[PDB]
């Protein structure tokens, strides 16, 4: 929080590091370089685990005054090197000879347990600064601010390998002992301390020159080179991408991307050698599907994008950093748009954060991502699935709001700019208006300003050939009346978009007022006109009961690009609350998809149905509902049919699963009779299908099974040995409906915990099982809470299960019930998300007392 | 090896514990099971040769202890230890010279209040000492510390009264004493201390000194500006003459001089009304002065001096401290 | 182990009772068999 | 020295007048005691 006094500011490192294996210790000499701008006598040196042994500082060539000055701040991770004589101004030179060691809270510079083929589960020395982290390895200055070239150097065992930020430019022996050896490598350029990464371990040499002629280079343990191939291809190809894409060399005449067992944070950017979790990155043929090589794809990428924003030019401090991975994010969509367009990215992107942005916006907790920071501890609970997916919305937003050509103008000149300097997000969007012309900023400040999306109610003028409108600026609220005691309207770019060309928007404008006037041609007097483009801007676009009728035939058919029908289908759905008419258009939108083939579309089609059919528990009327779902599913079922058809792709299996699942979740008969079939042609083993249809029969069959079918359910799970395949029967188990039989799988759900904490999926499945069964459920979490919170001491898990048990109800009083539930029984890490499931509970009431029973009304409708 | 009932009733009951052994199965296990422990003290080897701890691990059911010891030469402090220490007090650790490395864990402790790593070997300060912040008692004993500058952390405690060195190599005291200002009774006796500064006396809650065995040759005037001195000692040190400042401090219950140089007492002891006990023993006197006697409290054995020099003084008053 | 008249006895006499048991089995099982009894101070390992 | 967990099980004792959990590591003053009127005397010892 209070920063540093920087009396002196570093210039260059040498750290002749020693890990010592075996004993867990660590060992260095750390001679730094620095200028002693202020004339003080004190040092500051922000670190904590290290013991110092000796310090000396030699200003310039006279000779050192040593030290007299221990001072451990030990809670402020502060050492004060306080000297008999002042320091005035000068080059000089801190030699601190020291002592650390390995962490096993896996952080700064732990161990890491690993095995080999044979075993001896032994342990290697990994390395990662996310947050005040360097200075736990070794003493520096931990600040992004501060600035300096490092010269790493290792001395390590022979026989093990060792990797750090620059290339290897000398391998001398180490003279008190030949059974290790001194590896010092290059001078790294200007750099953050945090940025700084070294590991040592047992891997294998895989190495790809690149066309640039950098040599990308994986090392996997045990020489699993195949299962990091695929990931050598994709950097290959993007690295040359973002060359040739800003013009603008690499920084490090070697690139490595390691992979550690159990990273235990996923991913870290550094400078050459961004580690990654082992199964993140490694991919073996025949133990994966596309979809997971795509995500490779994405992470692997993601982190090279790191490499440019980030290494090149670090934020200037904690407060920043939103930017940092945010902008980055969307990069890497963009980049894996150039090296496998047959991978339709955006598709799924828009499904993969931008949903849960929309949805906890609506809600509380709803944060402006650019919040001031004073202490590093500050950026964990300022940090949020928001923090990653607005940031990458908004930074898209911009990309189309300037244009591509622009944005890459900008880009470049803003890495020319503060090239190993720290910049701000200011100074950003200063290099994009200077770039452009138009004011980013001004966007900008009231971005980091406010928090929260707004809406526009669209209107409908076809004067001629113009479909002139007025677009109101509002506040967006999750039941719909916004809070609006300030100014609640923006300036979004909402970039409309001519439909007669499903990519290419012939009309666009880049508005920014509250109020305003359109100009266009019009080309077909029902034009459905697309507000948006692929919902590129995070937006919640409220169209009119006109301009959806206009727009119906559009998606009715495959006119309408499947992103913009996906992104209607969300919008309707959330503007159930908001919007008038709600189900009754809901209900025409569903019968466009009588004709949707995409993956997606159905995906989140079907999450909005099962919210809506778990939300209507309380006046009941399930039949009529699921009715209505075996009337959409209908021509899909048959398209599909039931068994694996030919030409279906891996997209396909995972339509059949879904399809499968939601069909006997609607509970027709010969659906119903056929899964029955199958799942005796596999417990007799005479006929056993696939997994990925296997496991929505077994929730089908228990979806209208006894209790006898549930015994053979954990039986199965008994023998079978995959743990996902386990974990997957486990949740689709817990959807039995009897009570009896719900009561039974509550009490077999204590004997399920075996899954090492994936209980908590299980238990997750086994409420989300039934809708007042749902309720038993919560009464039966409330009689386990104990053992719950034994289980899972204030984790993310305990989060989701408590979000995902709570999600179906719609009743204010055991709202407020469940609200004293949790005050009587606090949960600090997950405190914020409970109250938002409260407030989402009540949302739900609402909802329903808003149009449940006219539900009823429109099914009479329906079947007439 | 007690039977059941016994066992039951000494759960009950039995609140120190001192385990002295040779072989590490010779622990009985049971003593495990006793639960209104709070002293335990083991003796004998704990190195089980790398996977150690087996045996120790009953200590995590042992969660009302509150004070241990550990004379085993640990190379290494077990993870039992941190792990119960949340609610333990001491740590009398005795290595035997065996070096231990304190490896940030004594930071999992923090309602302990007393602090013993003795003939430990350190030779440094650990620096994870520091982040404890209910320690009042540190001992430091037969350690080899050469210099101890790190002692300047301290000033970041508030708890601490009782700073022990008793036996190191400590050359040059660091003046960044000056800003410790809680201790009271700091006891560095036995090493190489070839003179005091001042900085150590711009503390004023000083009670207890050790200033002894060491190389000192003068004495400041500055021990009178402290004002709380009780217990005072510089044996064993060449000191060639005693400064009269130092008489202006009172409430001096006791004042040892031994194995001295040639000096003279001067006559304002008659300024020690709360002497009651002091040598004047290894060091070069003629004529001990009558003001001696002046002190209400001191007795013929209280006072620890040759026989001549006993001699010395007139008769009455040799009467009189007889009498005493 | 005791006899009816002593268990009668009891019954109309006894007021509190102290028990402490090694093992399940030590208790009697007539203990509860009293009616008057209005303090029990059970100790043990009756968790059981 | 062990844990033990009131389970709103306090509650259904509306007679009770003088509660104590000596060494039960609650670590946490239990809810189920406030809905109760009738106690008088209160000891948490030793709990953490």
């Amino acid at each position: 929080f209070e920063r540093l006094p920087a009396d002196v500011s570093p210039i260059n490192y040498s750290l002749c590091l020693k890990p010592d294996l075996l004993d867990f210790t660590f060992e260095g000499k750390l001679e730094a370089a620095a200028q002693v701008r202020q004339a003080t006598n004190q040092i500051v040196m922000n670190c904590a685990d290290i013991d110092i042994i000796t310090a000396s500082y030699a200003p310039e060539g006279d000779e050192e005054i040593h030290a007299t000055g221990f001072n451990y701040q030990n809670e402020d991770e502060k050492v004060t090197l306080s000297f008999p004589s002042t320091l005035q101004t000068g080059t000089g030179t801190l030699k601190i000879d020291f002592v650390g060691e390995l962490n096993d809270k896996m952080k700064g510079f732990y161990r890491s347990k690993y095995t080999t083929p044979s075993g001896e589960v032994r342990y290697a020395a990994v390395t990662q600064f996310e947050a005040t982290d360097a200075r736990r390895a070794f003493p520096c200055w931990d600040e992004p601010a501060i600035k300096a070239t490092f010269d790493i150097s290792l001395v390590v065992p022979k026989d093990r390998v060792a990797l750090s930020n620059m290339n290897v430019i000398d391998r001398k022996p180490y003279p008190d002992d030949e059974n290790l050896v001194e590896v010092k490598f290059a001078r790294t350029p200007v750099m953050s301390t945090y940025l700084v990464a070294f590991v040592v371990g047992e891997y294998d040499f895989v190495e790809t020159r690149s066309k640039d002629g950098v040599c990308v280079r994986v090392y996997t343990p045990v020489g699993k080179a195949e299962q990091g191939k695929f990931a050598l291809e994709v950097a290959a190809k993007t690295l040359p991408f973002y060359k040739d894409y800003f013009n603008v060399p690499y920084p490090l005449p070697k690139i490595d991307l390691i992979a550690i067992a159990d990273f235990a944070a996923g991913a870290m950017e550094n400078w050459g050698l961004v580690t990654y979790r082992e199964t993140a990155l490694l991919i073996d043929p025949k133990n994966s599907c596309s979809s997971s090589r795509q995500w490779v794809a994405l992470v692997v990428g993601h982190e090279l994008a790191h490499q440019w924003f980030g290494n090149l030019v670090t934020m200037e401090w904690w407060t920043h950093l939103w930017l940092n991975e945010g902008f980055a994010s969307w990069i890497e969509y963009l980049c894996v748009d150039h090296c496998f367009p047959e991978y339709d990215i955006w598709t799924q992107f828009v499904s993969a954060d931008y949903t849960r942005a929309q949805e906890l916006d609506a809600l509380d907790n709803s944060h402006p991502i650019e919040v001031s920071v004073g202490h590093p501890s500050e950026v964990d609970e300022i940090f949020d699935a928001i923090s990653y997916s607005k940031g990458a919305s908004v930074i898209r937003m911009l990309h189309d709001y300037i244009g591509d050509k622009d944005f890459k103008k900008g880009m470049n000149m803003y890495l020319t700019k503060f090239q190993q300097k720290n910049a701000a997000t200011e100074d950003l969007w200063e290099s994009l208006e200077n770039a452009s012309g138009k004011p980013i900023a001004a966007v900008m400040n009231t971005w980091t300003k406010q928090m929260g999306f707004p809406l526009i109610y669209v209107e409908a003028e076809q004067v001629e050939d113009d479909r002139l409108l007025r677009l109101s600026q509002k506040k967006f609220c999750a039941g719909g009346a916004y809070v609006g005691e300030d100014c609640p309207q923006w300036m979004v770019p909402i970039t409309i978009s001519t439909s007669e060309d499903p990519n290419q928007a012939k009309l666009k404008i880049l508005m920014d007022k509250p109020e305003m006037n359109v100009v266009l041609k019009n080309v077909k007097p029902d034009q459905w006109v697309k507000l948006n483009l692929g919902t590129v801007g995070f937006y919640r676009t409220q169209y009119s009961s006109a301009m959806l009728e206009s727009l119906l035939p559009g998606i009715r058919d495959l006119s309408l690009p499947p992103v913009d029908r996906l992104g209607l289908q969300n919008d309707l759905f959330s503007l159930a609350r908001a919007g008038i008419i709600s189900t009754v258009e809901v209900l025409k939108v569903m019968e466009a998809f009588v004709n949707e083939p995409n993956y997606t579309v159905w995906s989140d089609l079907s999450c909005n149905l099962g919210i809506l059919s778990t939300l209507l528990s309380h006046t009941d009327f399930y039949e009529e509902i699921q009715e209505f779902v075996k009337d959409v599913f209908s021509p899909i079922g048959e398209r599909l049919g039931w068994d694996p058809k030919p030409g279906e792709g891996h997209l396909d299996a995972l339509l059949r699963g879904l399809v499968l699942g939601k069909l006997g979740k609607a509970g027709h008969k010969a659906t119903l009779e056929e899964a029955r079939r199958r799942f005796k042609d596999h417990v007799e083993g005479k006929q056993i299908l696939s997994a990925d249809l296997r496991s929505p029969v077994y929730l089908t069959v228990l979806k209208h099974g006894d209790g006898t079918t549930l015994d053979i359910m954990l039986k199965l799970h008994k023998q079978a040995d995959m743990q996902e395949e386990k974990n997957r029967i486990e949740r689709v188990l817990g959807a039995t409906l009897l009570p009896d039989l719900i009561q039974k799988v509550l009490t077999f759900a204590l004997s399920e915990e075996v899954r090492p904490q994936d209980t908590v999926s299980v238990i997750g499945g086994v409420a989300g099982g039934s809708k007042h069964g749902r309720k038993a459920a919560w009464k039966f979490i409330k009689d386990n809470w104990e053992e719950l919170y034994n289980r899972y001491q204030g984790g993310f898990l305990i989060s989701r299960l408590i979000k995902l048990s709570v999600e179906g109800f719609a009743v204010d009083k055991m709202a407020g019930e469940v609200k004293a539930f949790f005050e009587s029984h606090p949960a600090p890490s997950a405190e914020r998300t409970i109250q938002q499931c409260c407030e989402n509970i009540l949302l739900n009431a609402a909802w329903l007392k808003r149009d449940a029973e006219s539900i009823h009304q429109y099914l009479l409708q329906r079947k007439a | 090896k007690i039977e059941a009932p016994a066992l039951a009733f000494l759960r009950e009951n039995l609140r120190a514990l001192h385990i002295k052994f040779t072989d590490i199965k010779e622990i009985p296990l049971w003593i495990y099971s006793l639960k209104t422990l709070e002293e335990l003290h083991l003796t004998g080897n704990l190195s089980a040769e790398n996977n150690r701890y087996i045996v120790i691990d009953g200590l995590r059911e042992l969660k009302r202890l509150k004070v241990l010891r550990l004379k085993s030469n640990l190379s290494k402090l077990p993870q039992v230890v941190t792990d119960v220490g949340v609610h333990l007090q001491k740590l009398s650790i005795n290595n035997e010279g065996t070096k231990l490395i304190v490896l940030n864990s004594l930071k999992k402790m923090a309602n302990l209040t007393e602090l013993e790593l003795i003939r430990c070997d350190l030779e440094r300060i650990p620096h994870s000492i520091f982040s404890l912040h209910n320690l009042q008692e540190i001992d430091l004993k037969d350690n080899n510390l050469k210099t101890i500058e790190e002692i300047i952390s301290f000033q970041h405690l508030h708890r601490l009264t009782c700073l022990k060195l008793w036996y190191n190599h400590i050359a040059y005291i660091p003046i960044q004493i000056g800003n410790l200002t809680n201790l009271e009774r700091l006891y560095l006796n036995r090493n190489k201390i070839e003179k005091i500064p001042t900085q150590l006396f711009y503390c004023r809650k000083l009670r207890y000194l050790d200033l002894s065995h060491n190389n000192l040759t003068f004495l400041p005037a500055d021990i009178g500006l402290l004002q709380n001195l009780q217990n005072l000692a510089i044996t064993a040190n060449r000191i060639e003459t005693l400064p009269p400042e130092l008489f202006q401090c009172r409430k001096l219950r006791a004042l040892h001089l031994g194995n001295n140089v040639l000096q003279s007492l001067p006559s304002r002891v008659g300024e020690l009304t709360n002497l009651t006990q002091i040598e004047l023993r290894g060091n070069r006197l003629e004529c001990l002065p009558v003001e001696l006697g002046e002190c209400p409290l001191l007795k013929r054995s209280g006072l620890v001096v040759e026989e001549d020099l006993f001699n010395t003084l007139p008769p009455e008053v040799k009467e009189r401290l007889w009498r005493a």
